[PDB]
């Protein structure tokens, strides 16, 4: 319901990575699976990763944020690889069942 | 293009004598080494002690 | 050897100055300190807190100890 | 300007610079001990043996 | 005959507001404790309540009348 | 029995950071130590020769070793013998042993005072407020046979009979011995008993405050020179799009 | 090869650890704890190896040996007080150390954590036995109040502590066999160090973002050798000041008196880097439920890496985990408070409550919370 | 300097205890290096020339 | 062992005569730096022979 709907958008600004021009993805830890899926993204949206990351990494040695005109909005936020990451994990989770069989 | 590419402006970083586009920086580089390296010979001094 | 094997990266230009060109400490007022403020503002409700919690704990058990050392004239009234 | 001196002198080739922190560290010495032990010591006045010990040093 | 700078800054002391509150409630408890036959408090948080008091103000002027 | 009076805090000419001990009160307390709490007192670790240059003259530390007896030994035919002490004997023990010590303190047992001011919470503010402490005993309490009431020891049913008072000696440099005079000047001694590199110590804290001020702001400068590179550092994303 | 640093069998080693050895551009000061404990552990081995050449571990000659160091060796007084709070220095740098992993995640490489647990184990260990060296009151009675605990492990119990003694008590076989065990242990944390950052070396340094640093990595010299050294001399400053100033600040005065067997201390505490441990020994009355809480206060460690739950590393970006981060190190002061502390109320209500909420915010709440977060995330 | 004093005494023994404590774990170090420097190369054999061929 | 001039002698004579076995671990540690340098030398003469100096 559009109850956390609400709390989502507190939460999504509480934990304050669009401060650093950083999507909710690009936060993710790069376990085997978003490994996987990194590998799978468009080389547009890739490279587009890689800046953002590399942006971030640069505000965070200088103890800077971007000016908050920059900063990313909950409802604009892109969730670009959750859709790649479903499928990469639905593949494993077959294999494993498969394998069990 | 390359060409539409040029290098943003560090006024706000340069120090005082470099701060100015049509000076040579040559006439002032003794004094900005000379400075920073006076700090580290300082600091060998110091640790040495 | 860990350079050169390390990330496929595109399109992404940096510039960087000599830090003889530079100032070592720069804008201390314009940017530093606002900075400094920012970055404690952001995080002293977080920490605090606890901390704060923690201390009134403290003084408490710490009175409450010595406050059972007292004695209690309502236990010489009889006699 | 000594910045521009000193640069040309000591700092420049890497002997100079050696040259300079090892003369530089025994002139400190020197100086810098001196000026602690000059401080410690007033600021205890009379209290040392250094002060008091001529009331007893009479042979 | 010789004055021992301590014994008068006691003096001195005892004859402030917060000792002559402590000593006063020293003294009833001395009082009481002494009139009975079968009680078994004392006075100590008393007279260490006074001492605490008295003793504090003495180290404050104490040492200015020594060597 | 519970309840513990806790001392006050003088200020001892020696407390600052950088304050040094006072030697003429130095002095003084080992005068009182010699002639009062020796008597009972062991103080193993020091030695006459400690003395000099802090407290003493060589020639008067040696006097003062020699006003002593040691027992040396053994000697051709395997006896142990007198001899008059050196500078570099200890301090004379009051007893053989801690069993005889107590045996002539009703057993209490006289504690070694070389590091008693750090043996004890309070230090000299401790010792100081015990020696002028003694007082009688509130209402309600009784201090056995044998025991003294102090307030401010444990208990506070001391072994120890008040050793000081007024004039119970006199100092040969001419102060007023009174009785808080001495506890203050055996009290200082007492301080340096447990710590004879006091001095030194605070000499030394002074120069490495100076050096740490100097060279830290240093090597903050340079360590920010180096980093100016990336600090400053800006950057773009060009893609052909 | 066209230069020497990278051919050479050694130099190659020492390039490849501490010169072109990519870090992360953005690891802050939390990254310094590493090289501090390092060199901390440099020094403590050397003030050791300087006071050993002075010691004599004998109950009848320990006590005055370390006096007579104090006393009579040239500096000794310095280098026992700079060895005895670089005990100190050394704890709280490693306090420092874990902490940041926590925060940060770094306890996803795994095995640079569980070798970094068992530094941990075996620094304790050390510290154990260096305190009893002295053979003062609180050398004595703490060597006591903890061997006596392993007596409390059924059948191997009784045998277990009289073998760790070499006789029915902490006596004088017991000091001479932890003397050698101090002297030794340091040794194998300088071993088992390499290991820890060899496993480390695998991966890199992490940082504070908890994303991948590939795209801006910057060579560990002079970067991070100059922030280090500058980190050195930043903390050194408060310990030598301690050390300086105020020499018996953190130490027990019990420790001034020979240890004696026939006189309890009133007060039996362990240095204030134990007194956590302490307390959670002392919230279980039972002896063997009390030891074994003690063991799992370290023990935990081991778990950390099988409790994440986030699908994010570090705590950046999660608010509700850095509050409880630091209801934890709340938890934390507070338990070492309580360890200072007779066993007495309040005292003793308030320290099981912490030693309660110590296991639950570990074992119980950060998962939970992780698990709640992602969900906030939409994931 | 050695001795800690005028002759070979107490002071002398304490240090060459600790000495001989740790020397010990040097040995056990650069055996370490010792082995390290070796398989850059690998065994020499008694005929003295290349074992390529049969290893 | 104790590492005092008064002490040393008896420690390792306490420890031959006290500990379990104290004896045997003193002659193996004492000829074990026999065997050390037995070994030594015959290692050391091995590489002269076959050249594993160079
Ligand atoms: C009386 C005492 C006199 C005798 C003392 C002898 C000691 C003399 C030492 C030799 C002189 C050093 C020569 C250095 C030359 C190399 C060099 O490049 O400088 C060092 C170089 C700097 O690079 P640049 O600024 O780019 O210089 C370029 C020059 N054109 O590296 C450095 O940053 C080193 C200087 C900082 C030292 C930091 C040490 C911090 C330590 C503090 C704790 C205290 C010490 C305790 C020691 C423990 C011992 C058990
Ligand atoms: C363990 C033994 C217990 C002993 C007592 C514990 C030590 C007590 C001393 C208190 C610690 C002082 C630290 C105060 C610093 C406050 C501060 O800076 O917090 C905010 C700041 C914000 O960081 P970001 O989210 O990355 O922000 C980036 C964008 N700007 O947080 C941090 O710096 C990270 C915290 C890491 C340091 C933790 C230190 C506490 C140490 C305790 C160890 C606890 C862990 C488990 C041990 C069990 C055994
Ligand atoms: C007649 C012997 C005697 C003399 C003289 C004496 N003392 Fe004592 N002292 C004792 C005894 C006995 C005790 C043990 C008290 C106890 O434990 O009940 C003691 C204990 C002490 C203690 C404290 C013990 C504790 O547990 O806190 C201090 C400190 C002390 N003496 C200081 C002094 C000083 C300083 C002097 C000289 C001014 C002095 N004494 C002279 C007999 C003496
Ligand atoms: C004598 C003790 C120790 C030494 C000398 C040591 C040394 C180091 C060093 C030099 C580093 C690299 C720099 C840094 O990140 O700080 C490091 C990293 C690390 N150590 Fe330790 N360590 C010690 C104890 C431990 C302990 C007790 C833990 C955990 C229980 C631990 C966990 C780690 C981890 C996980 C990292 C990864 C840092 C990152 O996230 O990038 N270490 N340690
Ligand atoms: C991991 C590093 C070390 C730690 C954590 C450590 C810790 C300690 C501690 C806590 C004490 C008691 C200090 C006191 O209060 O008096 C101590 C004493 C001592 N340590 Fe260490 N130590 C370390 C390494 C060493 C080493 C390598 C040696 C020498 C081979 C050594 C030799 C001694 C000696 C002789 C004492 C007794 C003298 C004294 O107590 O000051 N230590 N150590
Ligand atoms: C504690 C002492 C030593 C240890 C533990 C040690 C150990 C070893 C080991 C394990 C090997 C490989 C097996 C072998 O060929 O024997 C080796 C080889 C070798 N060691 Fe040592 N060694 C020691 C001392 C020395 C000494 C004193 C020398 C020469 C002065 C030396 C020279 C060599 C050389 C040149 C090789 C090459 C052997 C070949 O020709 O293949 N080692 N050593
Ligand atoms: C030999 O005792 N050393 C003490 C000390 O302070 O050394 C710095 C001490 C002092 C008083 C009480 C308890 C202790 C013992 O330490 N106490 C605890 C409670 C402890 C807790 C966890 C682990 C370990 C160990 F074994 F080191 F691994 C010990
Ligand atoms: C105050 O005496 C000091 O004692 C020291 C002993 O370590 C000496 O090294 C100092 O030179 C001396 O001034
Ligand atoms: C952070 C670096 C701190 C280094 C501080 C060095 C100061 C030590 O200085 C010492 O002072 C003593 C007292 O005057 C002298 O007796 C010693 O000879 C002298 O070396
Ligand atoms: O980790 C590092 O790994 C390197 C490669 O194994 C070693 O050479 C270094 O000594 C070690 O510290």
């Amino acid at each position: 319901g559009r109850l956390m709907d609400r709390i989502r958008k507190w939460y999504y600004n509480a934990a304050g990575f669009n401060k650093y021009g950083l999507m909710r993805d690009d936060t993710l830890y790069e376990d085997d699976d978003v490994k996987e899926a990194l590998k799978r993204l468009p080389e547009d949206l890739y490279n587009e990763r890689m800046f953002r990351i590399k942006r971030a990494l640069d505000l965070s040695l200088k103890h800077r944020i971007l000016p908050k005109e920059q900063w990313v909005k909950y409802e604009e936020d892109k969730p670009y690889l959750e859709p790649y990451l479903k499928e990469v994990i639905r593949e494993r989770l077959e294999r494993e069942a498969w394998n069990k069989k | 293009v390359h060409n539409d590419v040029t290098v943003p402006d560090f006024s706000a970083y340069r120090r005082e004598d470099v701060m100015d586009a049509t000076t040579s920086s040559q006439t002032s580089s003794e004094d900005r080494k000379g400075f920073s390296y006076l700090v580290t010979a300082t600091a060998c001094v110091a640790t040495a002690y | 050897i860990h350079f050169g094997n390390l990330a496929r990266v595109r399109h992404i230009i940096t510039y960087s100055l000599s830090p003889f060109e530079q100032r070592a400490i720069p804008n201390i007022f314009s940017d530093a300190l606002p900075n400094v403020w920012r970055r404690f503002s952001s995080q002293v409700f977080k920490v605090a807190p606890p901390f704060l919690g923690a201390y009134l704990l403290y003084s408490w058990g710490t009175q409450e100890f010595e406050r059972l050392k007292r004695k209690n004239p309502a236990d010489y009234e009889n006699d | 300007a000594l910045l521009r001196q000193a640069y040309s002198a000591l700092f420049r080739r890497t002997s100079t610079f050696a040259l300079t922190v090892v003369l530089g560290a025994v002139l400190f010495e020197r100086a810098f001990d001196q000026g602690a032990d000059a401080i410690f010591e007033h600021l205890n006045e009379g209290k040392l043996w250094k002060h008091i010990k001529h009331k007893y040093e009479a042979s | 005959e010789l004055v021992d700078p301590l014994t008068t800054i006691r003096e001195h002391c005892e004859q402030t507001e917060k000792c002559v509150k402590a000593r006063e409630r020293l003294e009833l408890c001395d009082a009481r404790v002494s009139s009975r036959s079968h009680t078994e408090e004392q006075c100590t948080e008393e007279l260490f309540d006074f001492l605490h008091a008295r003793d504090h103000c003495v180290a404050h002027k104490l040492f200015n009348k020594l060597k | 029995g519970e309840l513990e009076l806790h001392p006050p805090a003088f200020p001892w000419s020696h407390g600052g950071p950088l304050s040094a001990l006072d030697h003429s009160s130095v002095r003084r307390g080992f005068q009182v130590y010699k002639q009062v709490c020796s008597a009972c007192h062991s103080m193993d670790y020091v030695a006459f020769r400690n003395l000099i240059g802090v407290t003493h003259t060589e020639a008067e530390a040696k006097a003062l070793a020699e006003e002593v007896e040691v027992q040396d030994g053994p000697d051709e035919n395997g006896e142990l013998f007198m001899r008059p002490g050196k500078i570099s004997d200890y301090f004379p023990k009051p007893y053989p042993n801690p069993e005889a010590a107590r045996a002539a303190n009703n057993g209490a047992l006289p504690p070694d005072l070389s590091y008693i001011v750090n043996a004890r919470h309070g230090g000299e503010d401790y010792v100081f407020s015990l020696l002028t402490g003694y007082c009688d005993p509130p209402a309600g309490v009784v201090v056995r046979e044998g025991l003294h009431y102090n307030p401010y020891f444990p208990g506070q049913a001391i072994g120890m009979a008040p050793p000081i008072y007024n004039e119970i000696l006199e100092y040969d440099d001419g102060t007023p011995a009174t009785m808080s005079q001495i506890a203050k000047d055996v009290c200082t001694f007492l301080r340096w008993a447990a710590e004879p590199e006091h001095d030194q110590r605070k000499r030394m804290g002074l120069k490495m405050l100076l050096i740490s001020a100097l060279l830290t702001s240093l090597l903050y400068y340079m360590k920010r020179h180096k980093w100016s590179v990336l600090k400053s550092r800006k950057m773009a994303y060009r893609p052909p799009k | 090869a066209p230069n020497i640093r990278k051919s050479h069998p050694l130099l190659k080693m020492i390039n490849n650890s501490l010169i072109d050895l990519p870090a992360p551009s953005n690891i802050s000061a939390w990254w310094n704890f590493g090289s501090l404990l390092a060199v901390c552990l440099m020094t403590q081995i050397l003030t050791g190896l300087l006071l050993a050449m002075h010691y004599t571990a004998d109950t009848s000659l320990a006590f005055s040996s370390v006096a007579h160091t104090c006393r009579n060796v040239q500096y000794g007084w310095l280098i026992r007080n700079l060895h005895a709070n670089g005990a100190s220095f050394f704890f709280i740098c490693i306090f420092l150390h874990i902490g940041r992993g926590l925060y940060y995640g770094s306890y996803l490489y795994k095995e640079t954590w569980n070798t970094g647990v068992i530094l941990l184990l075996t620094l304790m260990a050390t510290a154990f036995v260096g305190y009893v060296l002295p053979w003062g009151q609180m050398s004595f009675w703490g060597a006591t109040v903890i061997t006596n605990l392993f007596s409390a492990i059924p059948y191997i119990g009784h045998t277990l502590v009289e073998w760790a003694w070499g006789g029915f008590s902490v006596d004088n076989p017991t000091l001479t066999r932890f003397f050698a065990l101090h002297f030794l242990l340091p040794f194998a944390i300088a071993g088992i160090t390499i290991i820890h950052l060899t496993f480390l070396h695998e991966s890199g340094s992490n940082n504070p973002l908890g994303i991948s640093s590939d795209s801006d990595k910057i060579p560990f010299h002079p970067y991070y050798s100059f922030k280090d050294i500058l980190g050195l001399t930043l903390m050194l400053t408060p310990f030598l000041t301690l050390a300086l100033f105020s020499p018996n600040l953190l130490g027990d005065p019990e420790n001034f008196t020979p240890a004696n067997p026939l006189v309890t201390p009133p007060h039996i505490k362990p240095e204030w880097y134990f007194l956590f441990a302490y307390a959670i020994l002392r919230s279980i009355p039972n002896k063997l439920g009390g030891v074994l809480a003690l063991a799992a206060s370290v023990l935990i460690l081991f778990l950390i890496p099988f409790l994440h739950k986030s699908k994010q590393r570090t705590m950046t970006f999660r608010p509700l985990s850095q509050t409880l981060f630091w209801l934890l190190v709340a938890n934390l002061l507070i338990l070492t408070w309580i360890g200072s502390q007779p066993v007495e109320h309040p005292f003793i209500i308030i320290g099981q409550m912490a030693s309660l909420s110590y296991f639950t915010i570990l074992l119980i709440l950060f998962p939970t919370i992780g698990t709640l977060e992602n969900k906030m995330l939409n994931y």
